[PDB]
């Protein structure tokens, strides 16, 4: 009850439904870059922090 | 000792409270000049000796 002909269209729902997937997880997150998150690398240096302007 | 004392720069909680049994000490130092020359009475010395040997209320 299934031709060959129809075989097809189901590769390219699958391959419409893995595209989907793969273009959200081919995205990755960075490094975080916030200072609260940082701040005690810094307050545990060697020497104080100097404030300088 | 700088580097000792730059780690207990880093530190939050044990740079504020490790000090404060510092005062005992300087307790201890008085109270023991305190005691190397304290006038006693004799009676109770000689009926009461703090841990002296051979008194046979402690059982020896």
């Amino acid at each position: 009850d299934v031709p060959i002909e129809k075989i097809p269209e189901h590769a390219n729902v699958l391959l419409k439904k893995i595209d989907a997937c793969l273009e959200i997880l081919s995205k990755d997150i960075g490094e975080v870059t916030d200072a609260e998150a940082h701040e005690m690398y810094f307050e545990t240096s060697k020497f104080q922090i100097l404030h300088i302007y | 000792f700088y580097n000792l004392y730059n780690f207990v720069r880093i530190g939050r909680v044990s740079k504020y409270v490790c000090w404060l049994s510092l005062p005992l000490v300087f307790q201890r130092m008085w109270m023991k000049n305190r005691a190397t020359g304290m006038e006693y009475d004799i009676d109770l010395e000689n009926y009461a000796p703090f841990e002296a040997k051979k008194n046979p209320m402690h059982g020896h």
